[PDB]
């Protein structure tokens, strides 16, 4: 399989909701993952299952799409989020994908 | 419906109860039958647009019936 | 366990001494005639029964039409719509029934739909020659009713294709039944080895019918739907009315019931209705669980029960059953065990199967023959080697015969 | 739940390494092991999983014949040992549990650094 | 009743063992060669040994025909037509091919006439290298040979989808056969409790082969067609050509027959190829019945046999029975019960398996050994005690040690 | 042919005879092959009436020989 | 021959009670909202559990679009092809599903091909929650899941058609299992008849499992593929790891080995997975023939093993039973057989079931039981008649009390 | 792929060895849906065009739905 980040950077300012797209090529079943790795750190659980919110996150991340693309939107921006974001899969092995950075 | 059960510890045997019953005593026959026909060898010459599945699932029905034919009297089993 | 009392009959007598009959040169006229106008008839036969009948397709009315404009009208050009796709589709029914009767050789169960539909079905019991209750009842279980059918070939001619479908009667409806289970009993001493078994045989199911029970063995011969049950003839043993007296009470003079023994114990288990039996011994492990929670119960050694509300999981040794979820009332009637008046020293050894009667003379009989020939042997030590035949006044002295010397 | 991983590690080239990770807060066999690389500016690079209840592992088609993956039930830690290091290899290496119940990576170590180099 | 008797081995090991065959990279080439331009070859193997191949289906080169018009006229087009005709039909049998291979791991019980036609079938045992006797017979049998045939997926390859069809060889035909059907055989005393059982044990079917009569202890692996009967040899066990003595007599010395003994009596029936046995035994009602004429006969207590001739249905306790039709010479011989010449008292209990002289020995040593105690025990009370050992020459006084004092 | 049976009281047993043999004792291993082709999957980049059921059927195709190169040894069970 | 030891129990019970859960009238109208524009979801019911969906066809979108340009009043206005394309296709799916549900009422045999798809299987493998592990053991194994696998019609709402499927889940992985076989022994004794046999029961499947054994005594229901072997535990029996001393020791005092007894003696065989085992006794011919040379060996009376090194086939009396082929290494281990440490005349005859120290406690107690009887008739002799009662002082000459004149 | 067979003369026995595992202790109840739609009744003026199909193969859905609401009592 093959994933892609069609997004692969974005830059905006506070306040605002961004969306960020996944896509594959092959049979992905319906379950995908989005990960934040904060510089210098291991990265952590946003995204599981494709549109189940991890606990203790704040609520305004979201998941969501069916099929062969599938979106990340954050609905207001916030100071404390500028990192980069991931996206993962299990077709058969595993596979990470390029990823997008949050600058600002 | 009431459906209970009673277990007997001292034989160690379960029963259950209230299930109403239904039986089979003897069969009916009912011949049945479909009509049917040969088929024309004399079919038509060379094809054009709706005139090759007229012999295609045709031929098929000629053998169809043959093998049909094959079991003529040996008796089946049971 | 009592699969080798029953008989034997042929499953498909009626319907190929139907197909034979039919065979007589005559019926086949005799039927294709009188359905000319119709598509339902009752025709008897000439040995003097008569039978009802069907027809299911007629491909000849559609042939016979389009075989002008395939030749004498229209030879080989584009005949029109419903002349391309139709004549697909009705050829298939045939194909299929071809392959279905060439694959089983004659003979085909259960009756699948290509053979005869629903609404062919639903005619033929509509004009069934029954009660009305039995129709009520048929209406609601066809596909029971296809599971316990045969269909039979039977002829082929100048233009007629027939078979024989065979449909079952059920004569006997609303009785009482019910269901008997049974699991391994065993002693619980602690020592290997010396462990007696016993257990109840005559487990399946039972039924009321005219003032006698039918005894079902194969618990695979009898189907369950909704909370009723469907079962038949052929697959059952004939029984008096106080069998049952054996549930109640195993020692009633009355009737006697069926046991079986042996010197060998294995832990197992047993699923009824609404609720497990766990017969659990030596040193494995047997617990009952719920799902929420984990495990509920942990049993001792020796037979016990438990009821389906509260509990999902049964984990015996290794394995894992599950029960069953219906919805109903238990109770757990106490008592003592039976295995343990019995003694270990002279229980019979094992039986394929018996009954408690024949066990009790057997045990009787054991201890009768010690009895004679322990009190024999009780006056060892009365007994006196016999005087030579030479007419000595031999004089019983010191355990022999002596010469008497003492008192002479 | 913790993850604890060994110290840094320099190693010759064409030499072989072992990194260890220790788990500690739940059930050790109830979840299987995965390593995850990481070179400096580039995107993560999933390397293999070995299930400890079982011991069978799995390695990915790029790193097939150099890479090992070994249990310690008895210290519930997990090694994997990479052969034939080669210059390029010079990166950091996660130890992260998977969840059967989630399709996702819920718990990550500290990370370990390792640099191959002849000087 | 004979099951535990029986060999077992792999059904499909010949073709295992050519699959196999098969991947040894040598014979690939070969046999997609050896079949260029033609249907049928004779193609040896690596091993050592040559079979038959048939190619019954071709894709590849209608495949290029129609990519062509697919792709190089007109590239994408509607044009192409009758295409459908030629695309649904081959598609179809691939299709079901692997669906009906995919289902049950690839190795069917039987052959589907999808895997190969009745034409394809007939070319086969037209080539087959055999006389003609063996090619008459599976002539006229082609919905038996299906039956007892296997199909093994084998191998795939760049372009070559091979797979094995196994088929039956038969070695021996034409030398007649028997069958054998077994009934209860019971005292007919009124008291309960008071009765034993015997029956017999050998029913089933028997066939010469090279003057040793084989066996079929279970007669559902047997199939029938009118009057030949169709039979395996994997299921068979060597026996000397004495065995149809105890046809006719039991108590022969040369050979020794086989009985079954138990204490169990139900009334019940077994139907025969032109007739019924009924076994009617105590409380319940047995009644032969005609079509047209309602009940013709009432049996009594034991069991008897009635002819399809003017009868053709049983009753049997709640139980409707139904009879063959066909037709044949019945033939009726009378006898005496055997079951009346042994005792009833010492009778053996019950054996899964016994033999006429088995059950001889143990009624001869159980007698002997109850005689011989009989005969020691008979003389008990005619017996006095050891005297005391006191120097004292005791005479026998009143049946007893006593200091003499009446004659001294 | 003729069907005769035989009953006998003493052992209440009943036997018959008429049948003629026909038994199995030899097997034979004729191997039957079936052809494939490469069907490349891309051969159109546009649509008609029949190209639509083309496609689909040929997918069809390339799924039922995937899914049958899968059972690659499968060990065949009696 | 343990078949009856086993439990019985329910398979299908987790879906019965999945469908009773799925009767809440809001249970699935909540699936629908759950579902509505995404596929495969995970959904919590109220009985409180984490079930799995999963939506495979989909019609409601094509008819919406596909209908209005046929329903409304555009008098049917055929425009072209696609429209039949794209629905006479779809149908047949739904058409073999009711199919298949109607023949088999309710429950149907192994997923078919129809009711699942491959694609759509390993959709569905990925979707299930379980360990990494258990990926390649059953994705590759996709043949022999379908055959472990049930499907339960559960009910038909709105617009909305459910049935559950079972899944296996497999739980223990990569343990050492065996195969066990027996065979017939029996001694040679010249008169026929006389001779005596013995065997062991054990046959079948051996696994270790959480430090004790699972034994599975139906050999016909458990698997092979390659090396593995693929049966569930519902068939099995839990023994403690030291059973297996019986495969290298017959008289451990460990564990008692099952074996039973017959006097009953034929000749058969047993084709294990590397050779042939065979028992040929009397007077039949035995013989393994290669399938080049010809016969290579006759069998002596007795019990025998073959490799598979350089044998084809093998043949007693009549019939004949192929060879497996597979590459391995066998080991012939010599020894004496047991039978002939054993007494004709005190040897246990018939045996259902019966341990080995069950056969030498019965021996002992019957040969001490001759020998105390034997000693006590050793008395006889020893005993005179009893003199009169009448008080006579009589003496025991020639064992009569006759008046003391002989001395006196 | 390591098969091996030890012959017991003293019991007339064989043991193989050397096969793996492969035990069935659970099972997953997955649910599987399939759409469908109420399906109108109307009739056509005329479908003897090439519009016969679609009149007559709609019959059978409705009535293989028929067919298992029949049923549904499972």
């Amino acid at each position: 399989i093959q994933l892609t980040q069609s997004p692969s950077t974005l830059s905006a300012s506070v306040n605002d909701r961004v969306t960020l797209t996944c896509r594959a090529s092959q049979s992905i079943s319906s379950w995908l993952a989005w990960y934040q790795q904060k510089p210098g750190k291991a990265p952590k659980l946003l995204i599981y299952q494709a549109s189940s919110l991890q606990s203790g996150v704040p609520s305004r991340f979201t998941g969501s799409g069916s099929g062969t693309e599938f979106t990340l939107t954050i609905s207001s921006l916030q100071p404390d989020d500028f990192a980069t974001y991931y996206c993962q899969q299990f077709n058969s092995y595993w596979t990470f994908g390029q990823g997008t950075k949050v600058e600002i | 419906q009431n459906i209970t059960e009673e277990f007997y510890q001292s034989t160690c045997s379960a029963v259950s109860k209230g299930y109403l019953s239904a039986l089979r005593t003897g069969w009916y026959t009912s011949v049945i039958t479909i009509e049917l026909s040969n088929i024309k060898e004399n079919k038509c010459n060379g094809t054009d647009a709706k005139v090759k599945l007229i012999k295609q699932e045709l031929d098929k029905y000629k053998n169809a019936v043959t093998e049909l034919q094959l079991l003529m009297q040996s008796t089946p089993a049971t | 366990f009592l699969g080798f009392l029953l008989g034997v009959g042929s499953a498909i007598a009626s319907g190929v001494a139907v197909c034979k009959v039919l065979h007589l040169e005559g019926e086949v006229n005799k039927i294709k005639s009188a359905l000319l106008s119709t598509n339902k008839a009752v025709v008897s036969l000439s040995n003097g029964v008569s039978v009802l009948t069907f027809k299911v397709l007629d491909l000849k009315n559609y042939i016979d039409k389009q075989l002008l404009p395939i030749l004498n009208k229209q030879s080989c050009s584009i005949s029109n719509i419903e002349t391309v796709i139709e004549f697909q589709q009705k050829n298939n029914r045939l194909l299929e029934i071809t392959r279905e009767f060439s694959v089983n050789a004659g003979v085909t169960t259960p009756v699948s739909t290509y053979m005869l539909t629903n609404s062919e079905l639903l005619s033929l019991i509509n004009d069934m020659p029954i009660t009305n209750d039995q129709k009520k009842l048929m209406s609601n279980n066809v596909q029971i009713v296809r599971q316990q059918s045969y269909s039979i070939m039977c002829i082929i001619k100048e233009e007629v294709l027939a078979y024989v479908v065979q449909l079952p009667l059920y004569g006997v409806i609303d009785t009482p039944c019910w269901k008997l289970h049974t699991s391994p009993l065993c002693t619980t001493n602690t020592k290997e080895g010396s462990n007696i078994c016993l257990t109840r045989t005559d487990r399946g199911w039972y039924c009321d019918n005219a003032g006698s029970v039918s005894f079902f063995p194969q618990a695979e011969t009898c189907k369950v739907q909704s909370n009723r049950v469907f079962c038949d003839t052929m697959n059952s043993l004939t029984l008096p009315s106080e069998v049952n007296l054996c549930n109640v009470d195993i020692f009633n003079p009355k009737y006697d019931c069926k046991i079986m023994t042996s010197k060998t114990d294995v832990s197992s288990s047993v699923i009824t209705s609404l609720g497990a039996i766990v017969s659990c011994y030596g040193k494995t492990k047997c617990t009952a669980s719920n799902k929420n929670r984990g495990i509920i119960k942990t049993f001792s050694n020796g037979c016990d029960y438990v009821s389906n509300k509260g509990v999902d999981t049964v984990s015996v040794g290794n394995t894992l059953y599950y029960v069953n979820k219906q919805e109903g009332k238990s109770l757990y009637v106490k008592g003592e065990p039976i295995i343990n008046f019995y003694d270990p020293l002279v229980f019979p050894s094992d039986e394929f199967d018996a009954s408690i009667s024949q066990v009790n003379e057997k045990i009787n009989q054991s201890l009768a023959f010690i009895r004679k020939s322990d009190e024999l042997l009780s006056a060892i030590g009365g007994y006196i080697p016999e005087a030579p035949r030479d007419g000595q006044a031999y004089v019983r002295k010191d355990g022999e015969w002596v010469l008497l010397s003492t008192f002479l | 739940v913790q993850l604890v991983q060994s110290g840094a590690e320099v190693k010759k080239p064409g030499a072989s390494v072992k990194v260890s990770c220790k788990a500690s807060g739940y059930t050790f066999t109830s979840y299987d092991i995965n390593w995850v690389r990481q070179a400096t500016g580039q995107g993560l690079e999933w390397m293999g999983w070995m299930n400890p209840n079982s011991g069978n592992t799995g390695y990915a088609q790029k790193f097939q014949g150099r890479v090992t993956m070994t249990r310690q039930t008895s210290r519930s830690t997990a090694y994997m040992e990479l052969s034939s290091l080669r210059s390029e290899d010079t990166a950091v290496y996660y130890c992260a549990r998977e969840d059967w119940g989630s399709a996702a990576f819920d718990s990550w170590g500290q990370g370990t650094m390792v640099t191959v180099s002849s000087a």
